[PDB]
């Protein structure tokens, strides 16, 4: 499974997780930031490491980070 | 087997090295059970696995 | 760790192909595996060091067995001139009649003629027969035996070593000074006047006599009593037929300078010197260092006590003694940097000042050694690199080498690159530019419009050390220099004898065509410096990625976002710079061999006219001289050189399957694979057979990994099979 | 505190008395490295059987009754190992070799070093101080023994004298 | 039905690079590795689908489904602590009131305050 | 004893061979002695087959436009007739031997102790049962004792006939031969 | 027996049965679902 890391620069943007093809991240609350909400990733289980996520964010540098680990079927996304 | 061994001694008797030989029908029997050991070999180790 | 590899749990749980691959490429990156220790990596890294040193011995058994057996090795020593060295038989069931006999000429049953200047040197070095030959592979057998039961014993608990024994620096510099070079330069000069000089003069000295045939009449006398001239006196005369009586001296010890007139190769006893005073100097060298006896120098004092006063290095070297006791990349950085450098030295100097009688005139071996030597030094100049690189992610401390010129190389490598580009873009532009105006005049017909400078400064340097050709007067070409006097006292003769004879390759005669050549390589060596350094430099991060240190050293990219990232880490750093590492290489290579079969051809003038446009490069070198290479087989037949035809087009073959993975990234071939995948399950009679590992592509760094590795083998393999056929069917 | 043998140094550490032989010699401190003596204590006494055996050999196949034999004649112990010819020192050989590896366990072992099991029965009837004294004796044997080796061997390649030839 | 189904896998989570199994698990508890096709009345794996008269096709038969109330269902027990915090803060028989007065999609999807709008309706 | 001890550590030390009788076990010494009495039978069958040159040309050489470069020793010069033909009965052993490794009967005694076969309980109970210095004289006739008994008999016996050739400096069948009192030549 | 046999021995040995069984070995060793 790969790792999907929020850093405490998030703005709450939702930016990330309506990039997510695999549905990994979601929005919770959170007083750190104006929009009052923060990046988060529950379902890492699921995620590709596509980093659409990153490509959306829109801090410098990323609020969002994934490091690429341990491969999975889910991972690898394959249909076989 | 008996159905693959038939047909495998054709290519070796017919287009192998010796086949100008008048001992190329046994070269390509042999060249036959040679390749018949390489794919029990893939069988055995097939199972195994 | 239930499945292979068992070091990676990560890997193990992969369920595809990758799992294997992977495994396979990690084995030997033993900090990484899981659970390691410092201490058991250490240990393990000894034992694997053993394993290794047991394959070196095992080669070198292997080379002399098969010399001693299949060899002709005895008839060579009679003849040396018209023989050609046998390296081992052929058993090849698909060679046809015509190939076993093309490949028996000049001998009974086929053969393949070695190229390694083997037989010259066991030549020199007095072996005369080929029981000496089965002896020593016996001798060398029973030493990897005892090597591999050493790594064996030093992986049992009670005789691994502790860390703090392999982090004794003092110690074991003091017995790699002093021991392994120091004695063994000492032994090896033992073996040289009591073994290779006789045999030389023709005299047998082997296990069976030694101890009673002293290898100077006046014994060990002088030696004790100080009268150290008398081992020097009555060298061997320039009338002395190399391997008889005739003409012998009996000095040991000489300073003679130049060749012996008859192998045109060094003086058998002024290699005995020079390791007789290389022994001393090393085993001085090994006491510098304190270990157990209260005297010598603590290695962190040094370091910790050199800091410019005014400041302009910050800290100093402080930090550093720590920093590369504990990093074993930055130690494996300097050992490959260094082997590097002693490798090319190797190739430069071996073929300038030939130490083996008669392999002057082996010019297929010739060619073969600089090759393949300057090859590996590349090859260890990039490891160097790349172990640089590793040591700045994995290694390096900020705080550790807080100021000191470790961390300040960090703080201006912008500098440093930039200032590398430019040199890089300088000479590319100048040279490119001089070759192709030179190109372009030729091609008009106006050849007196090229421009052609003269390497003046390297022109001075030959005078400077003798060469007369420049009509430079100064130092040793001088007869009024001070040099000239002094040195006339001991080697100048001889070396003046060897530099002004056209006929050694003692600081060849070089002209416009060498300086543009000249400049074409120091553009390769900047571009690869270039590549490796900021691979290097930006290891840790750039702008783009200011967090790269927490990827590691390999990774594909960090994706299609902020305008792309493709080839990214440091180690595509070293993936790009092995391409220019080749190219350079090549251009080297290239310039060596052709200059070479001109000079062995009788007409230097034609490289020196036509190495001054690229078009002669490709005309009158590669096309001129494919031609016996590409006929060793035809419609009319083959020969011999048959071999290196087909290993010719084998790595062509290789290198452009090479481009394949280069070129074609990963997502059509997953894709394509996926339909392959399809195709199997839905396929009767197939799909009772069942893969265990899932079919996926190869990765993006395992495909730029193949892709190199098939572009090399195919570099190499080309060009070995055209040196070899070109210059053994031409001469 | 210092060692008997040289009595200006220390004893380092793992010469504790309780080896038998032990007389604080060590100068070259080659014990601190290794994590115990057994295997050094088992290569000391094996060296010194040997060479007690080499050198008793060497003077019977100087001054002794050789089996009769055309190839066993010669008194040079040197040229014995080439006149016997390789089918006896080899059935010598392999027969060492099973008898080494036969006992792999207790020479990389935690037993008692030199104990193979070889004993004659003459350590039934023993304390340990009698057992102690054996080892001692036994050691002292090996160490001169060793010592007596290189004499020996020096005396018969660099003069060429026999053994018992004192001229 | 229990709801860790999918974490008991055997995938056991590396000490370094690896996210680990999250809410749902990394890997499915089931051996992918099965044989292949068999003869004709005979099966490859445990729970394989006969193939009748083609076995070749055997795997192109579905043995998996989902249907409409094992759907609901999961839906209401894998919902059941969204659903928990939702009257907790809202605030037994309110739920029964708020999921069969407007639905247990639409109680999950509204806010306390709403719901406590709705509420006020009965 | 030393056997055990000796046993016991080489499965400690490769365990996926010793899983299947490779190595120093009872079912290795138990085949590779029945192959040592066959090939004794080869061994003087070859030697009385020299003795009396029943062997069709046996020093002459095979064709190489017949046979080609695999029949070759070094170069063109080929494989000597007798030679081939020795090679061409062993393959015919040979062949025997493969049919049996790779489909034995379920009552057969197969190569390698395979838990699914049929007698694998019976294997390693008799594996278990045979063991010893002293061949067990209480048992005579067929039985796997008189078996490995004569197995171990044909292995001491072809080390000692490769010792005493190479110590007399003479041929395998040169020892055979004045081993039986000179009764093939 | 002589030593001028060997390569014709000792190639089909070394360049096609040792390949075979140690490329079969690998197999079975990364199929192995338990090693340690
Ligand atoms: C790939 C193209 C190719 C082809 C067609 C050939 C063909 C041949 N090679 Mg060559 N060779 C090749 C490439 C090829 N080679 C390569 C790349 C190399 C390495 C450089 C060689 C090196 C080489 C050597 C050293 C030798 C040969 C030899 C031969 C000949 C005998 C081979 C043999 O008996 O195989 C046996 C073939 C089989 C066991 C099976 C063939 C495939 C079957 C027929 C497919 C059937 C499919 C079926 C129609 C599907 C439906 C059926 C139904 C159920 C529906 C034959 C003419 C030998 C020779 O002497 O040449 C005269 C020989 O000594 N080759
Ligand atoms: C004097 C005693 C002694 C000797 C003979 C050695 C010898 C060795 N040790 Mg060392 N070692 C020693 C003491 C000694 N050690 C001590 C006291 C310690 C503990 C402090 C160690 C700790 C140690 C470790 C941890 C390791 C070694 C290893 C080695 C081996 C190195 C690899 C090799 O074989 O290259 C031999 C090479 C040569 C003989 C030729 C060297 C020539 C090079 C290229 C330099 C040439 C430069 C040239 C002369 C001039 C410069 C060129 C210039 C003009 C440009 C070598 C056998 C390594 C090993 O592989 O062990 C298995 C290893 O990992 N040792
Ligand atoms: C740098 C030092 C050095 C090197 C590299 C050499 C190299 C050589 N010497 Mg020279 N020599 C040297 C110093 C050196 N010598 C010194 C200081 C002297 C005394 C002045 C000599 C005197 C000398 C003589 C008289 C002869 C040589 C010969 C040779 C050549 C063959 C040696 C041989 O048989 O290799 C094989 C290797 C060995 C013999 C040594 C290793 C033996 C192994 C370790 C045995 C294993 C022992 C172990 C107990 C085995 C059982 C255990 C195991 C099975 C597990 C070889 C080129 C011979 C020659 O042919 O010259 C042309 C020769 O006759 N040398
Ligand atoms: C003393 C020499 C030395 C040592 C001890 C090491 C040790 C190491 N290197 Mg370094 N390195 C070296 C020299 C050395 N290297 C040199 C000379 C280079 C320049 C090429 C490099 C460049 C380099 C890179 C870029 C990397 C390393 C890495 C490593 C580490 C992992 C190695 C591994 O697992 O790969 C094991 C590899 C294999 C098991 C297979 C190797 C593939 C070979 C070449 C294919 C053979 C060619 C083919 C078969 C020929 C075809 C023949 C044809 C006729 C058909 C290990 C610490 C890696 C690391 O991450 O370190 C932290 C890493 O990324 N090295
Ligand atoms: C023969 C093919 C080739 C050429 C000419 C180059 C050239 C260059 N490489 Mg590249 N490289 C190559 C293959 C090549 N590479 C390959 C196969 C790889 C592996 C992927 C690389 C990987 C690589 C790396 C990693 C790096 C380079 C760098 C460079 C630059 C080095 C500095 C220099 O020489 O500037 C001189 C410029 C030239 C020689 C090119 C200009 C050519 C002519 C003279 C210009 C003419 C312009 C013309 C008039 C205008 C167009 C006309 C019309 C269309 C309008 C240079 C531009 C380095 C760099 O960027 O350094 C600054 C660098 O870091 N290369
Ligand atoms: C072990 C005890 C031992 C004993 C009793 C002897 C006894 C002797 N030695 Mg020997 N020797 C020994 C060990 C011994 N050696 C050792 C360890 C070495 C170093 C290798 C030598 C090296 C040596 C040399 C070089 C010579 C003697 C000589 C002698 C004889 C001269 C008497 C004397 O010592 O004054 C005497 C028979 C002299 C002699 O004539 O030998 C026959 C002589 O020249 N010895
Ligand atoms: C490591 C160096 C080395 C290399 C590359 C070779 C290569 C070769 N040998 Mg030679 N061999 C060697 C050492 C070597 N040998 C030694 C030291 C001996 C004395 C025991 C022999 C005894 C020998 C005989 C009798 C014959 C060969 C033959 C051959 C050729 C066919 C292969 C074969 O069937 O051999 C079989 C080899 C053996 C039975 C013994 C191999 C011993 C070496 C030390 C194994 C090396 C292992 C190696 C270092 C592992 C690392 C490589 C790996 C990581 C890629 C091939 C050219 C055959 C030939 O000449 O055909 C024309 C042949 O008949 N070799
Ligand atoms: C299986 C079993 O259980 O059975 C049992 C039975 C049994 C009997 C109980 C056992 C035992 C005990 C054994 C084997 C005992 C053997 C003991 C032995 C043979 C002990 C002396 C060696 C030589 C020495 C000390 C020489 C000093 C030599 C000196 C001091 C010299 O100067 C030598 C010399 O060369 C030079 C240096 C100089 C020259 O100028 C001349 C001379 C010659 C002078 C075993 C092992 O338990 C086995
Ligand atoms: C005691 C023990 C030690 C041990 C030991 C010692 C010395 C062990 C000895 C081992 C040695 C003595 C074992 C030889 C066997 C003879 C072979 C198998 C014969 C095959 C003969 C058969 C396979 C071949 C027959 C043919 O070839 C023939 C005949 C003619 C051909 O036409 C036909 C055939 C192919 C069929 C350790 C291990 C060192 C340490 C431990 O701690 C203690
Ligand atoms: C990155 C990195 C790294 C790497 C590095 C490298 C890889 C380097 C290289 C380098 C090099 C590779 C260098 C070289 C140098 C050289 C030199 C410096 C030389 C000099 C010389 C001289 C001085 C000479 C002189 C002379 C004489 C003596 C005589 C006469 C002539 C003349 C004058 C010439 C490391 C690991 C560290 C770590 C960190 C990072
Ligand atoms: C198959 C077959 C068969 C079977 C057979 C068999 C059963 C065999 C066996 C065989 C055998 C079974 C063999 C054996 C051999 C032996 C030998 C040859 C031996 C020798 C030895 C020796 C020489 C010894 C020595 C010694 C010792 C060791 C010690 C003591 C002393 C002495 C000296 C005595 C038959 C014919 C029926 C039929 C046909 C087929
Ligand atoms: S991680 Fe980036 S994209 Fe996602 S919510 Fe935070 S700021 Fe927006």
């Amino acid at each position: 499974s790969h790792t999907v890391k929020i850093y405490d620069t998030c703005i709450g943007c939702t930016q990330c997780v309506r990039a997510c093809p695999t549905d990994v991240l979601e929005m919770v609350p959170w007083d750190g930031c104006k929009s009052g909400q923060i990046a988060s990733s529950p379902r890492v289980e699921d995620c590709v490491g596509c980093k659409r996520c990153e490509t959306a964010c829109p801090t410098d540098f990323l609020s969002v980070r994934v490091y690429l680990g341990a491969e999975t079927t889910r991972s690898l996304g394959l249909a076989y | 087997g008996l159905a693959h061994g038939y047909f495998l001694i054709g290519p070796f008797a017919q287009l192998g090295p010796l086949r100008n030989s008048d001992i190329g029908l046994l070269a390509g029997f042999l060249s036959t059970i040679g390749l018949i050991l390489i794919l029990t070999l893939g069988l055995t180790i097939y199972g195994a696995a | 760790a239930t499945k292979f590899p068992k070091f990676s749990q990560a890997l193990a749980q992969d369920p595809a192909t990758r799992r294997i691959w992977y495994g396979i490429a990690t084995a030997h990156d033993l900090e990484a595996h899981d659970g390691m220790t410092e201490e058991n990596l250490y240990q393990k890294i000894f034992a694997s060091h053993f394993g290794h040193l047991a394959i070196i011995f095992l080669w070198t058994s292997g080379n002399l067995f098969h010399v001693a057996w299949q060899g002709n090795f005895e008839k060579w020593v009679s003849n040396p001139l018209k023989t050609r060295p046998i390296a081992h038989s052929i058993w090849d069931p698909h060679f046809g009649e015509s190939a076993l006999k093309a490949f028996s000429k000049g001998n009974t049953y086929p053969v393949n003629i070695t190229f390694s200047g083997l037989y010259q040197w066991w030549y020199t070095i007095g072996f005369r027969t080929n029981q000496e030959l089965y002896k020593g592979s016996i001798g060398l057998l029973l030493l990897a035996s005892v090597l591999l039961i050493a790594g064996w014993l030093h992986l049992q608990p009670k005789f691994r070593p502790s860390l703090s024994w392999f982090k004794n620096n003092e110690s074991r510099l003091n017995h790699h000074l002093s021991g392994l070079l120091g004695f063994s330069s000492l032994a090896w000069t033992g073996h040289l006047v009591h073994v290779a000089i006789p045999a030389s003069r023709g005299v047998h000295v082997g296990w069976d006599n030694f101890l009673t045939t002293p290898p100077h009449p006046a014994g060990l006398t002088p030696f004790f009593t100080g009268n150290w001239t008398v081992y020097a006196e009555n060298p061997d005369s320039a009338t002395h037929v190399f391997n008889t009586s005739e003409g012998s001296g009996t000095a040991i010890l000489t300073f003679l300078g130049g060749f012996h007139p008859q192998t045109q190769s060094l003086w058998l006893s002024d290699m005995a010197h020079h390791h007789l005073a290389i022994a001393v100097v090393f085993i001085v060298a090994g006491h510098m260092y304190r270990t157990n006896f209260g005297i010598g120098h603590n290695m962190k004092e040094i370091l910790d006590a050199h800091r410019p006063p005014g400041g302009r290095l910050g800290a100093g070297h402080v930090g550093l003694f720590e920093t590369i006791t504990n990093s074993l990349h930055m130690q494996l950085g300097l050992a490959l940097a260094c082997l590097g450098v002693a490798t090319s030295l190797t190739a430069q100097h071996m073929y300038a000042l030939t130490p083996y009688a008669y392999l002057s005139k082996d010019f297929t071996t010739e060619a073969a050694l600089y090759t393949h030597h300057q090859y590996i030094a590349g090859f260890l100049m990039v490891g160097a690199f790349a172990h640089g690189a590793i040591f700045f992610v994995r290694d390096y401390d900020p705080e550790l080498n807080k100021n000191n010129v470790l961390a300040r190389m960090l703080e201006h490598k912008e500098a440093i690159i930039s200032h590398l580009s430019w040199a890089s873009l300088f000479l590319g532009f100048h040279t490119l530019g001089l070759y192709i105006h030179n190109d372009t005049v030729v091609a008009f017909g106006q050849p007196e419009k090229q421009i052609l400078f003269e390497p003046l400064f390297a022109e001075y340097i030959q005078a400077a050390s003798g060469k007369a050709v420049y009509q430079f007067n100064v130092l040793l070409a001088s007869s009024t220099s001070p040099a000239t006097a002094a040195g006339n006292q001991v080697w100048l003769p001889g070396w003046l004898e060897a530099i002004n004879n056209p006929k050694t390759d003692l600081f060849l005669k070089i002209g416009p065509g060498d300086f543009l050549v000249h400049h074409a390589i120091a553009l390769g060596l900047h571009v690869t410096a270039l590549i490796l350094v900021k691979g290097a430099l930006d290891a840790r991060g750039s702008k783009l990625m200011p967090d790269k240190k927490d990827f590691g050293y390999s990774f594909p990219c960090d994706g299609p976002g902020r305008g792309g990232t493709c080839d990214i880490s440091a180690w595509d750093a070293f993936y790009l710079a092995m391409f220019w590492m080749l190219n350079t290489i090549g251009w080297v290579t290239f310039y060596w061999h052709w200059k070479h079969m001109t000079i062995w051809g009788g007409n230097p003038g034609q490289f020196d006219e036509s190495s001054n446009y690229i078009m002669g490069w490709l005309r009158d070198y590669l096309w001129l001289n494919s031609s016996p290479l590409i006929n060793g087989y035809n419609p009319f037949g083959m020969n011999n050189l048959s071999v290196w035809s087909w290993m010719f087009l084998f790595g062509h073959l290789i290198w452009a399957t090479g481009f394949m993975f280069l070129i074609s990234w990963r997502g059509y071939w997953q894709e394509l694979i996926e339909t392959l995948v399809w195709a199997h399950e839905r396929t009767p009679l197939a799909n009772l057979i069942r893969w265990r590992d899932k079919p996926v592509a190869l990765s993006i760094v395992q495909a730029r990994l193949v892709g190199l590795v098939h572009f090399s083998v195919g570099y190499i393999l080309t060009y070995a099979a055209f040196v070899i056929a070109s210059t053994s069917g031409k001469f | 505190e210092m060692s008997k043998s040289i009595p200006f140094l220390t004893v380092p550490e793992k010469l504790d008395g309780s080896m038998a032989g032990d007389v604080g010699f060590d100068p070259m401190g080659l014990s601190d490295i290794q994590t115990d003596l057994n295997y050094a204590r088992w290569a000391e006494l094996k060296h010194g059987r040997i060479c007690m055996l080499a050198v008793v050999g060497m003077v019977w196949q100087e001054y002794g009754p050789h089996l009769p034999g055309d190839a066993y004649a010669t008194k040079d112990p040197w040229e014995a190992i080439s006149s016997v010819g390789f089918a006896s020192n080899f059935q010598t050989l392999l027969a060492i070799g099973v008898v080494e590896l036969a006992n792999w366990n207790k020479y990389y072992g935690d037993g008692t070093p030199g104990d193979i099991g070889w004993t004659g029965g003459q350590l039934s009837k023993m304390n340990d101080a009698q057992i102690k004294t054996r080892m001692e004796s036994e050691i002292v044997h090996c160490r001169l023994a060793m010592i007596a080796f290189i004499g020996a061997t020096h005396q018969t390649f660099l003069l060429h004298k026999g053994l018992l030839d004192f001229s | 039905v229990d709801l860790d189904y999918g974490m008991k896998n055997s995938y056991v989570p590396a000490t370094g690079g690896d996210g680990g199994q999250g809410q749902f698990g990394a890997q499915s508890p089931n051996d992918w590795r099965v044989a292949g096709t068999s003869p004709v009345g005979e099966t490859s794996y445990a729970g394989a689908a006969d193939g009748g008269e083609e076995p070749w096709f055997a795997e192109a038969i579905s043995t998996v489904s989902l249907d409409l109330q094992k759907a609901d269902e999961t839906l209401k027990a894998f919902t059941k602590d969204a659903a928990a915090f939702k009257i907790e803060e809202f605030a037994d028989a309110a739920m029964e009131e708020l999921v069969g007065k407007l639905g247990y999609s639409k109680f999950l999807e509204m806010s306390t305050k709403q719901l406590m709008k709705t509420w006020g309706t009965l | 004893s030393v056997f055990d001890d000796a046993v016991k550590d080489w499965a400690e030390e490769y365990p996926q061979f010793a899983a299947w009788g490779w190595g120093p076990s009872v079912q290795a010494e138990i085949w590779n002695g029945r192959h040592a009495m066959f090939g004794w039978v080869v061994m003087c069958a070859c030697a009385y087959a020299k003795g009396h040159g029943l062997i069709p040309d046996a020093d002459q050489t095979l064709d190489l436009k017949e046979w080609g470069t695999l029949a070759t020793i070094s170069g063109k010069n080929t494989i000597t007739n007798e030679r081939a033909i020795i090679l061409i009965a062993n393959v015919h052993a040979l062949m025997v031997g493969l049919a049996a490794t790779i489909s034995p009967n379920s009552f057969a005694d197969t190569l390698l102790l395979d838990p699914n076969h049929p007698m694998y309980e019976w294997q390693m109970e008799r594996n278990s049962k045979l063991g010893g210095v002293m061949p067990n004289l209480g048992k005579m006739g067929v039985t796997p004792e008189a078996e490995l008994a004569n197995g171990r008999m044909a292995m001491m016996g072809i080390i000692t006939c490769i010792a005493y050739s190479g110590i007399q400096g003479q041929s395998m069948i040169d020892t055979i031969n004045e081993w039986v009192g000179g009764a093939y030549f | 027996m002589a030593a001028s046999f060997l390569p014709s021995i000792l190639v089909p040995l070394v360049g096609l049965i040792f390949p075979a069984f140690s490329m079969a070995l690998f197999f079975l060793y990364v199929q192995t679902d338990d090693i340690a």
